[PDB]
């Protein structure tokens, strides 16, 4: 058959990924420009929301060195690819859980609807890539919203998961932290309640 | 905004390391037991960030100067350079390469690192760079040292540099480790042995490059990275 | 009634595919975690049904005609024949051979297959046949086409025909899959890779058989099946 | 040592097994004679009983594409091998669970006692072979009855299972389906309460 | 008008099949007995038509849709793509690639084919395409099936697609046949055996190309074509 | 020595060549634009002429499945390469003999004179490439005219054929078909009167 | 693919085939029972006919050492396989051309019609196998009758020969030798008028 050049294989981000990728969360000095957890400036268009979660290993214990990267459409369903700290909204962001902060946080806006390649609308989501020591190749997952029950029911992506109980692990539960709208989204790498992880 | 015009060659999950590789002890509790769910590529997976307007500091690629508290880091001065192409052999321009590493004695500048080799007051350990039109990137740094870790009772990581590369989409993002040609610690590390195929291990190894060295100054290593092949869509939805 | 007078050679569980073969994804949740418990053979395991008196319709073994709604199926016309013997080389007469397959484009005639290759209005996809006194069976059909499935993101089953063989007892019964000589999808299919030894894979590959072909009409493939050997009891209980 | 010819290797029966082995279940037209789930005709001697069950995977989810073949003695303890649709009793039969029907059923008579090779009587049992997508080589098991507790406690097969709690997974529970005597036999492929499976 | 400014590398007449290859029977009475007479290249042999302005219909390259009487063709859905280059490796842009083939059962849509495999009411068997600026072409179609013919008493043509390529001049024009990787009929076909060197046979075998496949939809094969190299004249007439 | 990549090998065009290259002839529906046998439109400059011929095998039998491509200069001696169905003249065309039509025809204009590479004029000629079942690699030949005897006697191509009697096989005979000026060009593949074929 | 044992290859019958297979024609003493050229005794049912012919090589010269074997149906279209010199008719016979007798002869009956495997009637024929020095593997041919023009026109065997001129080489020309019906059938191994030869 036809063989192309092989992709460079993956390796674990290791324990101190933060020193290279989350300068602040590592407690080291930062540079002038850093890629971080604040996707939307306060005046950007859309419903502003706070996102939070913990990450668990297979024995129920908290993963405190994980690193996460997010990609989402803005409030009109458009991916903003030109990353610039001046922009009111970037579609890309990074966050982390640390020894001090067992919980990660992201400040963005609720994404709008995008279509899959056959033109069917997908429910609003957030693409998440998870890296950490012990994870040899990163885990891709998607964060959906409990208050978008109707569109979640028809998402052609959520529908590819055979078992109805497993689609619930991708649904983030609405709450309020200081009069501000927040969704909680915990990730269980392994075991009871294992979050669904994708391949593409 | 970003448009859905590409498709990426599916990853070969027997080439990359599996999630469960028991000799690397931390992988036991941090590997999914359910099968990954395959999904078609949509605009959510085929686009990603472009870091062209990120504002880079002038020494962000130069580890000998970007930390600096009075002088030079101690250790073997080296240039690590290469090119980023996709599996079809096409340069990947303007992409983000980040790297981080230990100092010459294997100590990392992080609070939880308690290995007894001292910190180097003039070394930070971090760089970033954007590949050029041709897919070339370069860093100047000191060769790191190997260090011990609590895995087996006498396990030592070979000297290595971590790499994180963006590529054109979130489907191509990859974090890996570079290793140095000839280091006898390479075939004994359980993290490197998470890769089942030996020809895949070989791709992680930077070769000494005396053509790029600066005489009377520093050596050079070459490490080319291959991201997933990218192609235009054809015959979709008919 | 059936009487306990045979023993069957124990199955080599390292030749057959294991229960847990993670690249085949559905096997992860459908494989036992406790060991199989070994039990001696009795009349319950060494006897089985005999299908000599089952009422076969006249085109039961002829898939070019057994479904038929006004024509012939579109596809490579083939005969698939062979012999069923035991591990001693002894023929297995009057045994039941069942088979089912996809059509030429890879679509299978079942409600749940949503693959976009159309159904063929003259093709059903099912056959049965009883072996003859020397253990020969034979069916005529069209060659199936490969189809994609939801395993990995770009997995494709090589062309195959499912076979089921009863043999003389429940101890011998087996469900398997025939593949076609030369198919480049065979070494990349995770289901075929559930068989760990490459020599066991070769046993499922039907070979082109020009000698049995009807000139100007249909090619033929040969597929021989080997069931557990059978022996008489000897020195048991003294 | 002496090596005989190797056995053809087993491959999974696949999601569409119903098309070649359970025609009606695949919802396809049947031929004149089909091997199905009615082992006993209304006038066959012995005690008429309805069997049913559900099949679970290791996440606790129903397997709705499984296929089962059974082999049992008649009411007097004899294996009837000449299979014929006109017989009053055939010792063999097949059944299946489908999307429609999550449960399989089998209409038969309670088997009489047979001896092992050593002349020792076994408790009354039904031999079962389970096939499906995801199973590489079929699983063998035995269905025994909860109301035959004296014979079960002495069966030389049930006593080869070392742990007592594992013997119970093979003992079908007497109940009533439409007022008719029935035994429910649920199979658990993996996990908590995993059914004992045999090799012979 | 066209101008004489190129020369083409002379054809290797021992690489191409000879005219008289008696196992292919029809070639016996259709092959010249006198030698070919060699003539220098002039403007008559080094120029040729250009097909940029020909009016292609929108489905000219898409055999799944170009005939269409109410559905889709039954058969293995495939993409056949590749590149046309010259003997120097130089791409050949804007050139004409024509193709025609049998259906899935091996029947060809022509009055004189009396083979008993039926016609497929949604399939025509013809396509054309102009290569792109880099020399790529691509067609979508179903995989043809093999068919018997009146040569020897049990001869069967392996599955194949006929291709015709114009290139930049009449000197480069070529009609050939694509075969599929792994087909066990390829080494027994007398037409393929008209090519005496086994290495030239390999050049006609299209290879399975999983990288270009549309997941859950169609496989792909890659078939690259190499035309005579072209060079500028140098030192001619002084 | 230096070896370049080898040319793809030629294979016979086959009995059904008409299906991909002579649609009407295969009796199949044509597309909007087809490459066919009318090189000249009624208003193209030069002398309008009808060409025809028959193709024989080595037993003296007609070849009724042959396909021919032609390439010729226009009336002023120029090769028109941009092919376009609206042009008045295209220098290229195709034709075929079929079961129906044992004879091919081509409607064109008598080509003007062109020079060889050495600046020497060639007699007026039509370049022909012949393809069919049984021909492994196509045959190249040249059609010249019997009424151009002065230019033919000096053509530097016709003088590379050593024997005079072999030069005549290339000289088409002026005749009249429906009262219209015509040149008959019969090709003999093998045998007595075998047509000269070239390699270049 | 599947390979069977290879067939023993053929070799030429050589120059003196007659000593082993035509004792008389070699001028050697015969045994009590010989297989020869008289298929029908005078009283056998059917039209008795005399057959004759010469055999020619590629230079027009007579082959005088050929050996021939014939197989034909009797007058009702039935192959009589039980060879016995007592029978009134044998379907098998042998003859030869020698130095003395340049011409071979057979005395039989005109065969009746047999059907091919699809049940279509074939014209009356005689199967001939030709052996001789210089012939490495024997030549199979068929002898038809000029007076069976209607059935010869529809024979599915004669119709598989593409060219009408070549089917005429299999037609034997009626004549009379001494008030007895005879058909002449010459065989040209090579060249002008080459007899058709089959493979099956
Ligand atoms: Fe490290
Ligand atoms: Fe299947
Ligand atoms: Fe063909
Ligand atoms: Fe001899």
């Amino acid at each position: 058959p036809i063989e192309l050049l092989p992709e460079t294989p993956s390796q674990t981000a290791g324990p101190y990924v933060h020193i290279g990728l989350a300068l602040e969360a590592a407690g080291n000095p930062t540079r002038d420009q850093e890629i971080w957890n604040r996707l939307a400036k306060p005046d950007a268009p859309g419903e502003h929301i706070l996102l939070l979660g913990q990450v668990y290993d297979g024995n129920g214990h908290l993963v405190r060195d994980s690193f996460l990267e997010v990609w989402q459409a803005d409030a009109n369903g458009e991916y903003q690819d030109a990353y610039n700290l001046e922009n009111a909204f970037n579609s890309f962001g990074r966050t982390a859980t640390t020894f001090d902060a067992g919980e990660w946080t992201l400040h963005t806006v609720k994404p709008g609807v995008v279509n899959n390649a056959a033109g069917v609308p997908m429910a609003p989501h957030i693409n998440i890539s998870l890296f950490a020591r012990g994870i040899n190749i990163h885990l891709h997952t998607r964060l959906y919203f409990d208050d978008e029950a109707q569109a979640n029911a028809k998402c052609p992506v959520l529908n590819l998961i055979e078992q109805p109980q497993r689609r619930e692990t991708l649904i983030a539960k609405r709450c309020e932290v200081d009069g501000k709208t927040a969704y909680r989204f915990d990730i269980r790498i392994q075991g009871e309640g294992e979050t669904v992880f994708f391949d593409f | 905004p970003a448009q859905d015009n590409s498709r990426f060659v599916i990853r070969d999950r027997n080439w990359h390391p599996k999630a469960l590789t028991p000799d690397y002890k931390t992988s036991i509790a941090r590997s999914p037991r359910q099968a990954l769910v395959s999904i078609p590529q949509s605009i959510s997976e085929t686009t990603g960030p472009n870091f062209s307007h990120l504002g880079f500091g002038a020494h962000d690629h130069d580890l000998l100067l970007n930390f600096n508290n009075g002088g030079l880091p101690i250790g073997e001065r080296i240039i690590v350079a290469g090119r980023v192409v996709d599996q079809y052999g096409k340069p990947v321009p303007n992409t983000l390469v980040e790297m981080w590493q230990a100092n010459a004695g294997g100590r990392e500048r992080h609070k939880n690192d308690r290995y007894l080799a001292p910190l180097d007051p003039n070394f930070g350990g971090v760089g970033r760079c954007l590949t050029d039109s041709d897919g070339y990137y370069s860093f100047r740094t000191i060769k790191p040292g190997p260090y011990p870790w609590r895995n087996g009772p006498n396990d030592w990581r070979p000297a290595h540099i971590h790499f994180g590369i963006s590529g054109p989409s979130i489907a191509t993002k990859l974090i890996t480790q570079l290793y140095f040609e000839g280091d006898p610690l390479i075939p004994m590390c359980p993290i490197v042995k998470s890769i089942a195929n030996p020809e895949a291990v070989q791709q992680l190894i930077a070769k000494l490059d005396m053509n790029n060295a600066n005489p009377m100054d520093c050596l050079a290593y070459r490490f080319d990275i291959v991201l997933r092949g990218q192609r235009k869509t054809h015959f979709e939805n008919c």
